[PDB]
This record gives structure tokens, C-alpha cells and sequence, in this order.
């Protein structure tokens, strides 16, 4: 669900402004709450008007060199309240650990001001976020070192994400395939939606992905797919992201769209969509 | 036993060098530059300083002013990365397409740039005036001093004018920054920012755009001076406004008749048209030079009343016999001394010479006026030999000089002087020296002798000392600070790999002080008011960090100011997917003399191997190939190199830097004789130590000194090296300029013998018969090293019948700019290795 | 004297726009072909808005392409390109915008769409233009 998950209940989440995604929920009371769909979690002691706002991490990263030796590592978050108000705060982050083939200590929160940006380290690394003790509020996201965009493979906890459009007995797709990231996420569903371009949901790949290893798109039924080989990089919400084209035109119920790495070729993911689960 | 390299398709390798290059993780390709530190009023904001410098923040391929404000009381557990702030909203400072006039384009060519935007720039503290050339021409703006600093990013003000060419190497004037001054069409000229009037001050181009008819100049430094010497201006500013308001310009004149021209083929190659040069080759005449004074005088408006322009009152030639070049020259900072250093034509004489400004007298036809002029000079009016540095070996020229101001003790002149002949390593010297005088007539002209304006030394107290040098060139330079009675260098005390900065009182010359974490290299710059200070340092194993420093610590004792870590600029990349960091070693050989090198050992590598190995070499003097630097960036082939299974060793023999003068001193006379055998000793070396090494199948491998190298190996041992790439030789040393093969060849009237041995293309037939074991490369533009030595190569070749191969790039000066030259440059070279290794 | 500096060049992203007008039945498309950026998408939108013309995405070419290339457009033979060749190059905002229009009188079956290396012949991209996105 979209509304803060706590003991007590979920908090109705309201939207201030759409266009850039303001939301602002009261903590109703202490204790301990969390977010999925943003997968951010919080810990307080009072009941707080809490505000959460998205922004893109380029505009404020045009003026910083930090993007050629730390990588984005997660969405970058914007949090108002009262200063003696958040005791604890979780920011996700897209890095995979399970296996530990990466470090917990190279992460790291970034602190943005206008002499520059400081670069906390977080109290606490978990499998899913990063732990923060009595934030300043500013805006916060997730950095990670060794600059990982070519480099060290690092393991990437990504998703895929699926649009359709019908249009009279035909079938269009549209399959992104992109890190965990909120932002992103609502991005590409904004700018798909001004093309009549829903989403359709599926469980995503259960493994951990790598950065730039290619990813040939495919299914049992021969149909037209236009870029074979997606990446799986990252790029700011701000611009546009890659994904395939495929006129699949079903002449069939089940259609297995599937992908499979190039080096190896090795199988990750594959999801059959029907009709009826559209409108 | 052996491996054998795979083999690729031509369109493979063009695969394997692009993804090289994408991997190569994604690389800032500029740092920041020379910085500028600013204070603020503290009740200005929360910030205490700005910091100016030149960057591309990789938004842009385009290098831009920016600044960063320093916080005040950053926290210590979290690290600070400050921010690149704009100065000039959107202005674009590189020529449509990014192409350059010929003469700035030259001069990149000279400094060696290969960058685009605003390269440099001038700044005046007071004012805040920041005075540059972008585009096509000159701009200004202004975020100092009293304009208050600035918040969002501000328009530059082009400065409007009426002349034809370009505006080269603006200067704005100490003394007064409502004026400045530059050179226009070889002449020199100054102007006013407010009322955007100009003048010209000198007469000397016709303007008749014929390099062969109009040979004087003006104020600009020449071919040979660029190159071998890297002085880029021939004008400067004394920096006291002197009572109408008199202003004084100390600059040289040039005079090119008689100096041998050239012709070099051209950018425009449809045309078939050449460019002529004035190219002193070796044992030829240098051109005639001079320096002069240009007076103006201006009232409370800034108007330019008048405007002489005065000489010595002996010709130049006379007064300084046997002096050929001009290396620096410059004021004092009072105005009371204008100083030059004179270099004789063997280049084993420096001499520093202090002229009062009194010498200088109207140009005056009149012999009966000049009579007058010769008759008004003070009578303590004299030139005065500061210094003077004979050596055994030749002159290394330095640009670290600072004098002190002097009170009124007319006799003493103090000044510090990092003087490398003393001790055979280059050390820093507080010397104090009585100016004598004579009192001399210049009415009658007199033949100076030997000692004539010669004054007696003082004192002379070393303050650094032993088996280590000061750095001295490639721009590197001193900060005095006088409140403290200290002195900040760099020098390489630890150890020959490393740059670190260094500190030591200058009165007393007590223990140096180290301000720099050991294990890298740093270049740093410090503030000019001695309270913080920025370094770029890396190592073999991490590229590049830019950090600043704050000097912090009790007032009362500020040599051990302890250096703490305030925020930084850039931090490493560790560049992880594919690059193993080559390994450095030493050994000692058989004349028990200690070498450094580096060996990229082969990736995949099993026991019981051997691998095909790649002698990597440059080899000529002013160059260290083996440092404690990241190579990651620069030499990146060599890592594909070893990639691909080769094993790539890199030695400094016997010639190179960094080592003292003594060691650099076995090229003279004998240059091509003595550097082969330390690069053939120092790959049988590496046969003991290391096991993979194949012997059978070595290559060599250099670039317009180890491709005079690469040819010089198969020639005296054709036995150890089965190939050769030799890249822009130079294969005859009688056609290469002054400055250079004099300085270690001694003219061929006096080194017939060496210079016959020396010449690679006078010794073609020793070369192998046997085909594919020789590649030839070369740029048709370059003007460094002309075609012509390629050329003459080539034609000696066939009047001996051996075979070679050759790849020439058209569109190429001395150094590989554009990309398409440089990946075939790489593919063509795996390609050769991979098929006659 | 010093060793001369081998130039070092990282290839960027990239985008290519698919425009298009309809008049009574042919079909007026512009293609723009620009560096992956934010300002030149929510300009070139309205610069083509103004004369009526409409977006239709398209995924940009994988690869990462150099600043430099010229590019050959190619399709089936029923197509009119005024300009042939279109140039990856950095342009300054508030000035003019490249881009290269295709007159085709009935779409019918779906119209290709290919961009091609100039240099080594690579299909670096393609679009199956089809009434659909109409």
C-alpha cells in the first residue's frame, strides 16, 4: 500500500501537488512506522506533521562533482517536520548485499547545503536501507563508492516494469527494466500516462542483476521486439530511460515475455500476460 | 612452454580498444586549475573564503572559470565535497566548431592544452578584476572587491576594439587596473577597460602579413624560446605607479632577419599552401634581441598623454657580449629594479642582471640631444650581476627567484635562488649581495670585461640540502611568507617518486617540515595569505583527490602549523573493472648505479610461462616515466597491452629527471650511445626476478624520443629486440633546433663525432634485412619534429634496399588530438605486434 | 621536449525524437536526433507544438554513441527524406534546433525507420512506424 504502514493504522497519505509529487501525513502518535511503495521508514516520539516531497537527483548534483566517484545508490528524498520531532529515519536503497559480495561500510547519506554537500555515514546498513539518527532536514538520498556505473559489477536489486496500449485488437508493450527506485518509478509512469500507456504489475526478477551487463529481450511467440539488448543502468528521472518496444499483436492467450543475460545466458526473468488482466 | 597471443580480426581489435576506452570509468578529464583564495569580512556571511579556478565540472567539454565558498567550522566525522559554482551564466568561451586561430592555436601546440574553453586567465586582487580571452577575443568581468561577491552566475563584458587580429596575452597592470595591455598583429599594444580607449606602443610589424618581409617584433617570445624554454610573454609590468601618472613596461624586441626559414604544410590541406617558420636549426644564427622600456603618462581621467618608449643607453649587444638568450626577466616589487637572466649560447652560464629604470633613455636620432640623455643619468645608475651559475654539465633554467624589499640600506640586496651547479642538486640559497657601483660614463661606450658589473657575494646559506632536489620547473614555484620568516616548496626529500610540500625557515635554516601525508604524489598551491592550502595528489593504485587544507596551530610557533584536513574537491575513482596497477622495482647494475622502473606483469598468467614483452621507452632528459603517480588515465595502452597477455616494462635509465644533475649528465655528447644499454641491462633484470618473461620475442616501443630510441636499440642490438615502433623519430640531429640539441650536443663544429654516432639515419645499412621489423610513424603537420626527419629516413632506407613500413597522419601535429588518429594509431599497433611478434 | 598526449574520448547518451502532423492523409514526420538531456526535450516539445506537430516515443538507440557521428536515414523506398543524414553535436538551447522531416502520402502496412553508421555501416537504431501511434 501507499500509506505509511503502522501499528495503530495506516496514515491517510495526501497529495499536496501531483506535479511534483508533495505529500505530507501526521504522525499520529510514537513509535514506528514504514512506507513500502517508497520503502522508507521512520521512527518518532510525538505525533508530527510530517511532510515527504520528491525531487531528482540531477538539479542538485549539476553544480557537484560527486556523480565520477560516488554512485547513486538510492532515491533522494525531501523531509520537513519539527526539529526535536524524527528520532530515527530509513532511506531505501536499490544495492544488493544478501550474498556480500559489497562492503557495508562504503555507504554513505548525502547532507545537501549551499557551501556544498556532506556525506554522512549512516548508523546502521540493512539488506533493504540505511539508518539515520536526528536528521537535519535537507534533502537525503543513499550515495555508494567506487564509482560502480562500469566498474566492480556491484549487484543491483532492480525491477521491471510493463506498459501496454490495446488500440483495436492489437497489443503494444512497452518493458522497462530499471534499479529500485520510487522516483523512477513515478516518472516513467507520468510520462507513459500522457501516451495512454498503463502499467500492468509482475513480480520482478528474485535475483540480484549487474550494472550495464546486457539483457536480450524475448518470448515463445515470434513477434516484433525492437532494441534486443537493454542495459541495466541508471539515469535520472528527469530523462528518459530505456526499455523495449514489442508489437506483440497476441493471437494467443499466454505470452511469455522473457529475458536472458548475454554472457552467459543465463535465464532471470520471465512473465506470461493474459488477456482480461488489462481493462 | 611459450604463450602465444590471441589473434583478432582487424574490426576485433577496433572492438576491444571502444570498449577499453568506455570502460575507462568514466574520468572528470580535467582537475581543478590554478586557484585563487579570496577572504571574506566575517560578517558577510557564514563562509571565510572564496576559491577561483578553472575546471570542467563534465557537464560541458569546455573548461570554465568557477569558485566554491570555504565554510567556516565544518564538522569532522563527515567529509565536506564542495561545490563547482558558475561565474559566467551560459557563455561559451571555445571559437565556432572549435577551431582556433593560428596563432593561439600555435600557442596550445606550445603549452601543450588539449582542453577547450578558457584556458587562462588574469586577476587583480584589490579590484577583483578578472581579465581573459574566450571565443574569439577578450572579455572581462568583475566579482572582487568592491562589487560585493556574487550569488547566481553573471555576464561577461566584451571588450570592444578596432584592431584587425587577435588579441593575445592580456596583462592587467599592478599599479593601476583601469588599464591593460596585449599584443596585436606581433606589436604591443595598451588600452583602458572604462573609457575603451586604445594606443599602440610599438612600430615594429609592417602589417604587410608576409612572415619573410616583416622580421622585427615586439614584445613576444619566438619559436625556440616557446619550446625550449617555455617563457610565453615578452612583456611585463612594473608594479609602482611612478609621479601625471607614469607608467613603465619592461618587453624585448625581437629582430628575426637572418634566422633560417622553413616551410610546414597547413591545417588546410586542399589548398596545398605551407606556412613559413623562422627555425633556428642546430649551429645556425639565433635572432638578434634587445630590451627596451615603453613610458605613458596619465592624468586623473585616465587619459594617455603621452607615451615614449627608451633604450639602453648602449646597444643591448655591447653592454652583455656572448649572451644569446633571454630566459626571464621581470620587476622587483617596489619598482625600483627591472631583472633578466642571460644565457650564453654554450647554455653553461646563467647570470641574473638588475637594471634601474634610469638606464633607459628616448630613442634620439640626434646625436646631439643622445649626448644629453647619456649626460642626465644618475651617477649610482648601473646594471648589477646579481648572480651568476657556471656549471660543467649545461644550465637548467628556473623560474624561482623572490627578492626581498629592501629598506634604506643602499649597499645590501637579499633574495632567495634555488641553485642546482653548487651541489649538483637543485637546493634553495638565502644570499645577501652588496650592490657596488662605479658610477660609470656613458657618455664614452665602454667594452665591458668579464667582471664588470659583478657584485660580491655576501653571504651564501643553503637552506635545504642532500641526495634530493627542489622542484624548480614544469611550473612549479615557492610562496614567501615574510610575517613568518618561512618558505614553502616542493621537493622530492622523501623519496625520488613522490612530490611533497615542504616548509623551512629561511631566516634560521633550521629541520624541514613535511605538510604532506606520505605513499603519494602532490602538486598543491598555497594562499597568499598562508592559512589554507589546496593539493592534487594520487598514487600508482588510486587516481587523482583534489583536497584543501587548513594551517592551524599556535601563532606564537608557526613552523609546526600542523596541516588539517578541511573539505575536498574530487575524490578517486579506483578505476576497479580492468586495470591492474603496473608494479614498481629497482635494481642496481654492473657500474652500481641504483635505476627505477615498472613492470605491468600479464593478466591470466600461469607458471612455467613466458610471455611476449614490450620495452616501453622514452629515455630523453626532463622526463620521469617511473613515479608514484596514477598512470591509469595517461598510459592506458599499456595496461591493454598487458590485457591482451604482453608484458610491458618501463625503465628510467641513465639521462632522465628527478635524479640530480650528475646522473642526467651521461647524455653529453654521447645522446643515443648510453641509453640503450640501461634499457637492455634493465630487461635482463627483469628476466632474473620475474619468470615470464620471453626473451625471444621483445619488442620496443617510444614516441619522438623513444622512437629515436626504438630505431637506436635495433641498430646496436639487433639480437634482443625482434621488432621496432618508432614513433615522429628524430633520425638526424643536424636539423633540429638550438635550444635543445646544443644544450646536450654541443654544436656539430665542436661533436662531429657524436653527432655522425648519434644520427639513426646515417647508420641505415645495420638495420635488418628481413622484412616486417620496422614501423614508421609519423604526423605530416608536426612542426616540433618535421616531417622531413621521416622523410630523410625513409630515402636512406632505399638507397640500402632494407625493408620498413610506414603510417602517416595527416592531420596530426607532434601530438595524436583527434580521436579517429588515435584509435587507429592503437589498432594498428596491436596489429603489428600481434602478427611479427 | 615532452611525450605526446594521446586524446581521451568517452562516447554519450542519446535520444531520437519522433514527431509527427497529420494534414488530410499524408503524414509529415521530424526526427531529431540529440543528446540525452532534460531542457532540450520540454523546449523542442513546444518548438514543435506551435506548428501542431506531436511526439510519438520511441526507445533511443542502446549504445552509447560519439559526439561526431553522421548518420544515414534509410527506409523502404517509399519515403521522402529532404535531408538524408542527421548529426549527433551538442547545440546551444535558446538557438535553432537540427532535425530531419519525411513526407510519406499513406502509411497503410507501417512505415521502417533506420538510422545507420555513416563510418562502418552499423544499425545503431529503428522504429516501425505504425497508424497506431497516430
Amino acid at each position: 500500500d501507499d500509506d505509511f504502514w503502522g501499528p495503530s493504522g495506516p496514515v491517510s497519505t495526501e497529495v499536496v501537488d501531483r506535479e511534483r509529487n508533495l505529500y505530507r501525513v501526521r504522525l499520529p502518535m510514537a513509535g514506528s512506522y514504514h512506507c513500502p511503495s517508497t520503502g522508507l521508514h521512520f521512527v518518532v516520539t510525538r505525533a508530527v506533521t510530517i511532510e515527504i516531497g520528491f525531487c531528482a537527483w540531477s538539479q542538485f548534483l549539476h553544480e557537484t562533482p560527486l556523480q565520477h566517484s560516488h554512485m547513486v545508490a538510492g532515491p533522494l528524498f525531501d523531509i520537513k517536520a519539527e526539529h526535536g520531532a524524527v528520532t530515527a529515519v530509513c532511506l531505501p536503497h536499490f544495492v544488493s548485499l544478501q550474498e556480500g559480495k559489497v562492503d557495508s561500510s562504503l555507504f554513505h547519506v548525502a547532507h545537501f547545503q549551499d557551501h556544498g554537500m556532506v556525506l554522512e555515514t549512516p548508523a546502521r546498513v540493512e539488506p533493504h536501507f540505511a539508518v539515520l539518527e536526528n536528521p537535519s532536514f535537507s534533502p537525503m538520498g543513499v550515495l555508494l563508492r567506487m564509482i560502480p556505473a562500469v566498474g566492480h559489477f556491484i549487484p543491483i536489486t532492480s525491477i521491471t516494469l510493463i506498459y501496454y496500449r490495446l488500440y483495436l485488437e492489437d497489443i503494444t508493450f512497452h518493458l522497462y527494466l530499471v534499479p529500485n527506485d520510487c522516483t523512477i518509478r513515478k516518472a516513467i509512469d507520468e510520462e507513459e500516462l500522457k501516451f495512454q500507456f498503463v502499467r500492468i504489475n509482475k513480480p520482478p526478477p528474485v535475483d540480484a542483476l549487474y550494472v550495464g551487463s546486457r539483457y536480450i529481450v524475448s518470448s515463445s511467440k515470434e513477434v516484433e521486439i525492437l532494441p534486443k539488448e537493454l542495459e541495466l543502468c541508471y539515469r535520472s528521472p528527469r530523462e528518459s530511460q530505456l526499455f523495449s518496444e514489442i508489437y506483440v499483436g497476441n493471437i494467443g492467450s499466454g505470452i511469455n515475455l522473457q529475458l536472458t543475460d548475454k554472457k552467459y545466458m543465463n535465464l532471470i526473468w520471465e512473465a506470461l500476460l493474459k488477456p482480461g488482466d488489462l481493462r | 612452454a611459450r604463450f602465444c597471443v590471441q589473434k583478432h580480426s582487424w574490426d576485433g581489435l577496433r572492438n576491444i580498444i571502444h570498449g577499453s576506452r568506455k570502460s575507462s570509468g568514466l574520468i572528470v578529464s580535467k582537475a581543478p586549475h590554478d586557484f585563487q583564495f579570496v577572504q571574506k569580512p566575517d560578517e558577510s556571511g557564514p563562509h571565510s573564503h572564496r576559491l577561483y579556478y578553472l575546471g570542467m565540472p563534465y557537464g560541458s567539454r569546455e573548461n570554465s572559470l568557477l569558485y566554491s565558498e570555504i565554510p567556516k567550522k565544518v564538522r569532522k566525522e563527515a567529509l565536506l565535497l564542495l561545490s563547482w559554482k558558475q561565474m559566467l551564466d551560459h557563455f561559451q568561451a571555445t571559437p565556432h566548431h572549435g577551431v582556433y586561430s593560428r596563432e593561439e592555436e600555435l600557442l596550445r601546440e606550445r603549452k601543450r592544452l588539449g582542453v577547450f574553453g578558457i584556458t587562462s586567465y588574469d586577476f587583480h586582487s584589490e579590484s577583483g578584476l578578472f581579465l581573459f580571452q574566450a571565443s574569439n577575443s577578450l572579455f572581462h568581468c568583475r566579482d572582487g572587491g568592491k562589487n560585493g561577491f556574487m550569488v547566481s552566475p553573471m555576464k561577461p563584458l566584451e571588450i570592444k576594439t578596432q584592431c584587425s587580429g587577435p588579441r593575445m596575452d592580456p596583462k592587467i597592470c599592478p599599479a593601476d587596473p583601469a588599464f591593460f595591455s596585449f599584443i596585436n598583429n606581433n606589436d604591443l599594444w595598451v588600452a583602458n577597460i572604462e573609457t575603451g580607449e586604445e594606443r599602440r606602443l610599438t612600430f615594429c610589424h609592417q602589417g604587410s602579413a608576409s612572415v619573410l618581409d616583416n622580421p622585427k617584433s615586439a614584445g613576444v617570445a619566438t619559436f625556440v624560446i616557446q619550446e625550449e624554454f617555455d617563457r610565453f610573454t615578452g612583456c611585463w609590468w612594473c608594479p609602482t605607479a611612478s609621479w601625471l601618472k607614469t607608467l613603465r613596461i619592461l618587453y624585448e624586441e625581437v629582430d628575426e632577419s637572418e634566422v633560417e626559414v622553413i616551410h610546414v604544410p597547413s591545417p588546410a590541406l586542399e589548398e596545398r599552401k605551407t606556412d613559413s617558420y623562422r627555425y633556428p636549426r642546430t649551429g645556425s644564427k639565433n635572432p638578434k634581441i634587445a630590451l627596451k622600456l615603453a613610458e605613458l603618462q596619465t592624468d586623473h581621467q585616465g587619459k594617455i598623454v603621452s607615451s615614449c618608449e627608451k633604450e639602453l643607453v648602449q646597444p643591448f649587444s655591447s653592454l652583455f657580449p656572448k649572451v644569446e638568450y633571454i630566459a626571464r626577466a621581470g620587476w622587483t616589487r617596489d619598482g625600483r629594479y627591472a631583472w633578466a637572466m642571460f644565457l650564453d649560447r654554450p647554455q653553461q652560464r646563467l647570470q641574473l642582471v638588475l637594471l634601474p629604470p634610469a638606464l633607459f633613455i628616448p630613442t634620439l636620432e640626434s646625436e646631439a640631444q643622445w649626448q644629453e640623455a647619456a649626460r642626465a643619468i644618475p651617477k649610482n645608475v648601473q646594471p648589477f650581476i646579481i648572480y651568476e651559475e657556471v656549471t660543467n654539465v649545461w644550465i637548467n633554467v628556473h623560474d624561482i627567484f623572490h627578492p626581498f624589499p629592501q629598506a634604506e640600506g643602499q649597499q645590501d640586496f637579499c633574495f632567495l635562488r634555488a641553485n642546482e651547479c653548487k651541489t649538483g642538486f637543485c637546493h634553495l640559497y638565502r644570499v645577501t649581495v652588496d650592490l657596488k657601483t662605479n658610477d660609470y660614463d656613458w657618455t664614452e661606450p665602454l667594452s665591458p670585461a668579464e667582471d664588470e658589473f659583478k657584485c660580491p657575494i655576501k653571504e651564501e646559506v643553503a637552506l635545504t640540502s642532500g641526495e634530493w632536489e627542489v622542484l624548480s620547473r614544469h611550473g612549479s614555484k615557492i610562496w614567501v611568507n615574510e610575517q613568518t620568516k618561512l618558505v614553502y616548496f616542493q621537493g622530492t626529500k622523501d623519496t625520488p617518486l613522490e612530490h611533497h610540500l615542504y616548509v623551512v625557515s629561511y631566516e634560521s635554516a633550521g629541520e624541514i617540515v613535511r605538510l604532506t601525508t606520505p605513499g603519494f604524489s602532490h602538486s598543491c598551491s598555497m594562499s597568499q595569505n598562508f592559512d589554507m592550502f589546496v593539493s592534487h595528489y594520487s598514487s600508482v593504485s588510486t587516481p587523482p583527490c583534489v583536497h584543501v587544507y587548513k594551517l592551524s596551530g599556535p601563532d606564537d610557533d608557526p613552523l609546526h602549523k600542523q596541516p588539517r584536513f578541511w573539505a575536498s574537491m574530487m575524490e578517486a575513482a579506483s578505476c576497479p573493472p580492468d586495470y591492474v596497477p603496473p608494479e614498481i622495482f629497482h635494481f642496481h647494475t654492473r657500474a652500481d648505479v641504483q635505476l627505477y622502473g615498472m613492470i605491468y606483469k600479464p593478466h591470466t598468467l600461469q607458471p612455467g610461462r613466458k610471455h611476449p614483452t614490450v620495452l616501453f621507452v622514452y629515455g630523453g632528459p626532463q622526463v620521469q616515466l617511473v613515479n608514484n603517480s596514477f598512470k591509469g588515465i595517461k598510459y592506458l595502452r599499456l595496461n591493454t597491452l598487458a590485457s591482451l597477455g604482453y608484458a610491458v616494462v618501463v625503465i628510467d635509465g641513465r639521462g632522465s629527471c628527478q635524479r640530480g644533475l650528475h646522473f642526467e649528465g651521461a647524455l653529453k655528447n654521447q645522446m643515443g650511445q648510453v641509453e640503450i644499454e640501461d634499457q637492455v641491462e634493465g630487461l635482463q633484470y627483469v628476466a632474473e626476478k620475474y619468470g615470464f618473461i620471453d626473451l625471444s620475442r621483445v619488442a620496443i616501443h617510444g614516441w619522438s624520443y623513444g622512437g629515436f630510441l626504438s630505431l637506436m636499440g635495433l641498430i646496436h642490438k639487433p639480437q634482443v629486440f625482434k621488432v621496432a615502433i618508432a614513433g615522429a623519430p628524430v633520425t638526424v640531429w643536424m636539423a633540429y633546433d638550438t635550444g635543445y640539441t646544443e644544450r646536450y650536443m654541443d654544436v656539430p663544429e665542436n661533436n662531429q663525432q657524436g653527432y655522425e654516432a648519434g644520427s639513426v639515419a646515417l647508420h641505415v645499412e645495420k638495420l635488418p634485412n628481413e622484412p616486417n621489423r620496422l614501423l614508421i610513424l609519423h604526423g605530416f603537420l608536426d612542426e616540433n619534429v618535421h616531417f622531413f626527419h621521416t622523410n630523410f629516413l625513409v630515402s636512406q632506407l632505399i638507397r640500402a634496399g632494407k625493408p620498413y613500413q610506414l603510417q602517416i597522419y595527416p592531420n596530426e601535429r607532434h601530438s595524436i588530438r583527434c580521436r579517429e588518429s588515435g584509435e587507429h594509431y592503437e589498432v594498428t599497433l596491436l596489429h603489428f605486434l600481434q602478427e611479427h611478434l
